[PDB]
């Protein structure tokens, strides 16, 4: 299995190669939703 | 008498040097085993899925459990995931790439589509069969989860309990933002949370016999529902029933959350704070735990 994405767009795995943006749930920034 | 026979059916594959997995499945077959009874005429099948490493893994920890101390008939049966996966392939290939990590569409993904298309693979002298994770415990008798299928309304062919985490909230994102007076995504009682597939009363009969469900199985279905809600996921049969359970409520006999009460709270910490309760609260006397994302299950 994969991780989930933390990002709103893309696939469902985290990591996703066909995207390049990452829009994050509210209050959490970072290329995965880190911080 | 005429024997009644009642059927489960567990995933339980890659467990040899898998150590977390073999005491999941003793702490749910245990359990189960413990707190099962049955009439005299009754007999218990177990259904296990299972690659050949697994199933000597399976007969050992089975052994060591059975006979029951309830001393009711219980019955042992192997399926070959190899063969599922070959019988499964041309009706589930197409809803791979939309419910599969990630892309697109490989063999080692088709197992994970089994419930979807129960009602074929079974021997139709299989009319019910309840499908259960291995990271449950059980804290009653299994034989009553079967009086949930007489509670099926006309036209429901699957009994199943809500996400209790707001996974389809975020999967459901680009839906919702289009939609905003939807429910789908949206936590209970009023939302639709979506459905969680650790514990599964598939109806084989009903399924098979229903022309709403086998017209959602063809290709041409699935793209167009994953199309209008934007989906994807990689959870399998659970994003399968979650997506036609928005646009098909009726096919879905919700259990409720006291049959597969859910632990994981990783949602909680990834975005969903301030929403989190709202979807993770289940009140009532617990049938079932489930402790998935490898959460470990009170005792
Ligand atoms: C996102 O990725 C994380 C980290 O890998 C997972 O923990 C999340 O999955 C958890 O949260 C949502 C639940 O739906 C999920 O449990 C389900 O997994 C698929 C079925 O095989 C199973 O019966 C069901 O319990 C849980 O593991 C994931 O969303
Ligand atoms: O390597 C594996 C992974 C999963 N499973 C089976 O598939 C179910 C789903 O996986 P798990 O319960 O660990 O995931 P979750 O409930 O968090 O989705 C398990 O209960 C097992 O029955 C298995 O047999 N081998
Ligand atoms: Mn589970």
């Amino acid at each position: 299995q994969c991780e989930s994405n933390p990002c709103l767009n893309g696939g469902s795995c985290k990591d996703d190669i066909n995207s390049y943006e990452c829009w994050c749930p509210f209050g959490f920034e970072g290329k995965n939703c880190e911080l | 008498v005429v024997p009644v026979d009642y059927h489960l059916l567990m995933m339980f594959t890659k467990a040899e040097h898998n150590a977390p997995l073999q005491a999941k499945a003793r702490v749910a077959l245990s359990s189960l085993l413990r707190l099962a009874k049955f009439e005299a005429h009754e007999v218990l099948n177990l259904h296990f899925v299972s690659e050949e490493a697994s199933r000597e893994v399976a007969k050992a920890l089975l052994r060591e459990l059975l006979p029951p101390a309830a001393g009711f008939k219980c019955k042992v049966i192997f399926h070959d995931v190899a063969v599922l996966t070959d019988k499964l392939f041309p009706v589930v290939e197409a809803m791979q790439k939309y419910f599969s990590a990630g892309s697109g569409t490989y063999y080692s993904d088709s197992i994970f589509f089994l419930s979807v298309a129960m009602h074929q693979i079974m021997p139709k002298e299989i009319p019910r069969i309840i499908q259960l994770d291995l990271d449950l415990k059980y804290k009653t008798n299994i034989r009553e989860l079967f009086e949930e299928f007489d509670n099926f309304l006309p036209g429901a062919v699957i009994g199943i309990a809500r996400e209790m985490q707001p996974v389809y909230r975020h999967t459901f994102w680009q839906f919702r933002h289009e939609n905003p007076k939807t429910r789908v995504g949206d936590p209970p009682p009023e939302g639709l949370p979506g459905f969680n597939s650790g514990v599964m009363l598939l109806n084989l009969e009903a399924m098979r016999q229903s022309p709403l469900y086998s017209h959602l199985l063809e290709p041409s279905w699935v793209q167009q529902l994953a199309d209008k809600y934007h989906f994807r996921g990689h959870l399998g049969d659970q994003d399968f029933f979650t997506m036609i359970g928005m646009e098909h409520p009726e096919l879905f006999h919700v259990l409720d959350c006291t049959w597969n009460r859910q632990l994981c709270t990783w949602w909680r910490d990834h975005g969903y704070s301030d929403v989190f309760q709202a979807y993770f609260r289940c009140e009532g006397h617990v049938k079932i735990y489930h402790g998935n994302c490898n959460t470990p299950i009170p005792e």
